[PDB]
RNA sequence: UGAAAUUUUAGUACCUGUGAAGAUGCAGGUUACCCGCGACAGGACGGAAAGACCCCAUGGAGCUUUACUGUAGUUUGAUAU
RNA sequence: GUAUGAGUAGCGAAAGACAGGUGAGAAUCCUGUCCACCGUAUGACUAAGGUUUCCUGGGGAAGGCUCGUCCGCCCAGGGUUAGUCGGGACCUAAGCCGAGGCCGAUAGGCGUAGGCGAUGGACAACAGGUUGAUAUUCCUGUACCAGUUGUUUUUGUUUGAGCAAUGGAGGGACGCAGUAGGCUAAGGAAUGCAUGCGAUUGGAAGUGCAUGUCCAAGCAAUGAGUCUUGAGUAGAGUUAAAUGCUUUACUCUUUAAGGACAAGUUGUGACGGGGAGCGAAAUAGUAGCGAAGUUCCUGACGUCACACUGCCAAGAAAAGCUUCUAGUGAGAAAACAACUGCCCGUACCGUAAACCGACACAGGUAGUCGAGGAGAGUAUCCUAAGGUGAGCGAGCGAACUCUCGUUAAGGAACUCGGCAAAAUGACCCCGUAACUUCGGGAGAAGGGGUGCUGACUUCGGUCAGCCGCAGUGAAUAGGCCCAAGCGACUGUUUAUCAAAAACACAGGUCUCUGCAAAAUCGUAAGAUGAAGUAUAGGGGCUGACGCCUGCCCGGUGCUGGAA
RNA sequence: CCCAUGUCCAGGUUGAAGGUGCGGUAAAACGCACUGGAGGACCGAACCCACGUACGUUGAAAAGUGCGGGGAUGAGGUGUG
């Protein structure tokens, strides 16, 4: 659940966090840890390409098994662990053959569940099946767009998609955004919804906490200089003073769509949203 | 009052060293120019 | 290099004479000579048995005559200690 | 022990007047023996900076936009693959 | 080049005095005595940087803000010793280079394999002595690590000991905060011990004074303690294999047992070394000699040890190393003796006169140690070890300027403005408002106590007495209150005239983005976004929280439509 | 500004969540003690910063010093690469 801190200090005032009740341990799997460096929004040229990123706490990457292509044997859920890299929690699972892996933790997952993957797996939270085998109306997550590539869609905490129907070699899906689109029927998905639904409700509370989470301050364009931002300049506070608000590089910032107009995936997107 | 020049042997060589100059075409142009001018010391 | 070329000359100073009293002799050696090579060269040249060789590099020393200024040549100094029951080097 | 800014040459008063219209230096008159030392800062339109204010130059630069003319990108069509 | 200003400004934070010596010449150089200064440093070590500035003997042209017989200066000689210390022959991070390769008017850009790259990991020696200058480097003593030869002793030679992968594994291997415990340094006291001395200024042979009051690494024995369940069965895996490792179910065990760690202690290292002090000539305090080394108190975030606990922001890699077989294999292992072990750095300065600041410059310079009294303390004052007296001085004691002390009566009348200064300041006790988001406000405010000596104390007091103008008697320590605007808050900002109401901020909202996402860097390749996936990411605006956020879609943008 | 890897923050103070005990109830909520040790928490050295003022202003200094001043476990300081 969400615990609210008493307003002992102005910084702590109105702050909330998770109790981490679901988390069963704090010792990740050594075999599955990998090193990660904080790119801080800088590409191979060393230029800042994405603003407002950098600093914050050190992290280790946990190798998640998005593919769920090990259908031979059952995987027993050993622990539910905190993952610094993603909003959702992960689950360490042991395959009966001794292979250890991490998966996303679906809502309602519990230690001891014996998950299975493959066409014949039953429709139970945490199981993985090709979309063709998942009955309509089912709630799923960790959907892959191409067979064997591994789950890409519906992975954030609390997210979920629903199977609407079949057609041809494609399966009709409503994604978490409300967009309805076709996805290749041989793509896999995990039954259920991503756990840690409460994540959205956390109140960060103070600037230092965002800095921990690797967000650097965001400076409004209206308080820059004209050579810095189209909104920059002007005496005193100023209105936008343009036809429409724009990003630092002149791209309109309200309502202007950016999806490529000749996207190949229009043929598969049935109903858009966002 | 910390001043601009903070000596450091390694940094001098890595930035202005002979091998650094030779690693790039423009660095070699500098060496050629120093030689043509006749500088006793063409590199750091 | 030739063993005869390894050792250049002795060093005669107050410190080196005190060392002789302990049966260790100081020699200037080729700057590229390692103490193992120095040991071999001393043995061949003087028929003595060497117990240990301590080598050190003498930096070039700045000097100036009149309007001109430069540096003395760099040197390599090796202190060779003979074993007991060994002949002394006579200079 | 030992600088510096400044400096056309100076044996370098006051008043009233004159004058490029605000004079140590010009006119009339007055005062004043020669050379310094310790202090003050009224003046030398004192020094420092070829005024930043103001105006001018068919000067410069940064910035803006439904100024003019272009243009990177973005997009649409024809055409080749 | 030389004047003027002008023999003028300045001679760069601070205490020196005198005697003696040296010498042509001395405030300035040496010696001595007293005095003074720093002492969480102005002491002791080190990294960088500097690069001979180190030592010895000379010199006084120039440099030194004076002088100079002297110097970090000039002249001549000399000085840096490593299997163990730091680096290389070990490992890798960020980053960099990059066979082929990708991309690209040229040049080139990018990048795989593979490498480079410490600030990190790994890794065998310490104590004392010695020189004018080096020392975990030389010497003495006592070790350890890797390896070679040889003697001896055991055991194996192809039903084969042993070694052993570039392969399978284990391990290395990691955050922050919080106290608690152990141990040792460190510190203190003693009518503990040892040595020396008896004062003349009135008193003291004693509970007087001064000084000292202990030693490695290694080896052996142990050890405060710390962590950890341990077996068996049946499977399944670990590209081949494995007795290794991972793992699934099932039994038994789990106040334990077994196992893994462990500061430190004792002994030996030590018939050695240090040590107050005594102290030689033939010329010093130097050879040399050399006593005691107890008890008690305090006690470390130094070490056990990131051990335990808690927390969210979730806290490197690789090698070394340990195992497993696969392979390889006729030699192996032990003890002993002798022997081998390369390159680079090693001087000296280093909170500075030797580094960065043009200077022998009131500035800046990472890390370690950093004592005593009072004290919470590394604050503060005075001191220990130790270091230093600041590279112009001698007079005089005017104005004026600066820095500082005091000030009758008044007490903000000053002034743009209480600017500056004054006042408050420590600890203990009593007591403490509006308002409030219930946390605060709050050290609100306003008061009281503080020294010394006895007595008694339950040890914190209390009672009694004494002294002064005054008892945190010095130093170091908040002034407070009422009210309004702005910004919620801690933060950030114009290095060098603006620290703010400006920026940020948590929160709100709008909007883009279905993943080769949008966005951005780039001609491209390739990147970031993200090894993330709509509870995510980018962009615009607003800015905690509370109550709220009205009307207008005609115009301009955006979005949709398609006759 | 950022990346990787180290390192620094004397000493005091306050007392969040949680936990235990006792009350309380059908069980609770809840109350009182104790324990516990949170915080862009408090006071304050080193450290970092630079608010006021005097002086300096051919400076000791091409940005400082004296006296005060703010932060000082963090959005922290700082070293190396
Ligand atoms: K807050
Ligand atoms: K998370
Ligand atoms: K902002
Ligand atoms: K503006
Ligand atoms: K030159
Ligand atoms: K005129
Ligand atoms: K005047
Ligand atoms: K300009
Ligand atoms: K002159
Ligand atoms: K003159
Ligand atoms: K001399
Ligand atoms: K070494
Ligand atoms: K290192
Ligand atoms: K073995
Ligand atoms: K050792
Ligand atoms: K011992
Ligand atoms: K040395
Ligand atoms: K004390
Ligand atoms: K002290
Ligand atoms: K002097
Ligand atoms: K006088
Ligand atoms: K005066
Ligand atoms: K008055
Ligand atoms: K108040
Ligand atoms: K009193
Ligand atoms: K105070
Ligand atoms: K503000
Ligand atoms: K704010
Ligand atoms: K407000
Ligand atoms: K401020
Ligand atoms: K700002
Ligand atoms: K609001
Ligand atoms: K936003
Ligand atoms: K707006
Ligand atoms: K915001
Ligand atoms: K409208
Ligand atoms: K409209
Ligand atoms: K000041
Ligand atoms: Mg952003
Ligand atoms: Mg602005
Ligand atoms: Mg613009
Ligand atoms: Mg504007
Ligand atoms: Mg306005
Ligand atoms: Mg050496
Ligand atoms: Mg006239
Ligand atoms: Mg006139
Ligand atoms: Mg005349
Ligand atoms: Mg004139
Ligand atoms: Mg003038
Ligand atoms: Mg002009
Ligand atoms: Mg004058
Ligand atoms: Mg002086
Ligand atoms: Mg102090
Ligand atoms: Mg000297
Ligand atoms: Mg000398
Ligand atoms: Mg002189
Ligand atoms: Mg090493
Ligand atoms: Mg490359
Ligand atoms: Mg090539
Ligand atoms: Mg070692
Ligand atoms: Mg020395
Ligand atoms: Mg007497
Ligand atoms: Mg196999
Ligand atoms: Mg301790
Ligand atoms: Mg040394
Ligand atoms: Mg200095
Ligand atoms: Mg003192
Ligand atoms: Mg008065
Ligand atoms: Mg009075
Ligand atoms: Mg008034
Ligand atoms: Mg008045
Ligand atoms: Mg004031
Ligand atoms: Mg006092
Ligand atoms: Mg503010
Ligand atoms: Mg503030
Ligand atoms: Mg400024
Ligand atoms: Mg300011
Ligand atoms: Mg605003
Ligand atoms: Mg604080
Ligand atoms: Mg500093
Ligand atoms: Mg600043
Ligand atoms: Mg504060
Ligand atoms: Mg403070």
């Amino acid at each position: 659940a969400i615990k609210k801190y008493k307003p002992t200090t102005n910084g702590r005032r109105n702050m909330t966090s998770s109790d981490f009740a679901e988390i069963t341990t704090s010792t990740p799997e050594k075999s599955l840890l990998q090193p990660l460096k904080n790119n801080a929004g800088r590409n191979n040229n060393g230029r800042i390409t994405v603003r407002h990123q950098g600093g914050g706490h050190k992290r280790q990457y946990r190798v998640i098994d998005f593919k769920r292509n090990k259908d031979n044997v059952a995987a027993v859920v050993k622990t539910i662990e905190y993952d610094p890299n993603r909003s959702a929690n992960i689950a360490l699972v042991h395959y009966e053959d001794g292979v250890k892996a991490y998966i996303l933790a679906p809502k309602g997952l519990e230690v001891g569940m014996r998950l299975v993957s493959g066409p014949e797996a039953d429709i139970k939270v945490g199981n993985a099946l090709p979309l063709e085998n998942i009955p309509v109306g089912t709630v799923i997550h960790n959907i892959e767009m191409k067979p064997g590539k591994g789950g890409q869609l519906i992975r954030s905490a609390g997210t979920s998609a629903q199977v609407l129907g079949k057609e041809g070699k494609y399966v009709l899906i409503r994604l978490n955004s409300g967009e309805v689109r076709m996805i290749l029927a041989t793509c896999r998905a995990t039954i259920g919804s991503v756990g840690n639904e409460q994540h959205e409700l956390i109140n960060i509370g103070k600037a230092g906490r965002s800095r921990w989470m690797r967000k650097r301050p965001t400076v409004r364009g209206s308080v820059m200089n004209p050579n810095d931002h189209p909104h920059g300049g002007g005496e005193g506070k100023t209105p936008i003073g343009r036809k429409a608000p724009v990003s630092p590089w002149g791209q309109p910032a309200i309502g202007y769509k950016t999806r490529n107009k000749k996207a190949k995936s229009d043929k598969l997107i049935v109903r858009r949203r966002t | 009052m910390k001043r601009t020049y903070q000596p450091n042997k390694r940094k001098r060589q890595k930035v202005h060293g002979f091998r650094k100059r030779m690693s790039t075409k423009n660095g070699r142009r500098v060496l050629a120019s120093r030689r043509r001018k006749g500088r006793k010391v063409i590199s750091a | 290099m030739e063993l005869l070329d390894v050792i250049k000359r002795p060093v005669i100073t107050e410190k080196s004479m005190l060392a002789m009293d302990e049966k260790k002799y100081t020699f200037e050696v080729d700057t590229r000579a390692n103490k193992t090579l120095v040991k071999q060269a001393v043995e061949s040249a003087f028929d003595v048995k060497v117990a240990n060789v301590n080598i050190l590099n003498v930096r070039p020393k700045f000097k100036r005559m009149g309007k001109y200024a430069g540096y003395t040549k760099k040197r390599r100094k090796a202190i060779v200690t003979l074993t007991e029951d060994s002949k002394e080097i006579q200079l």
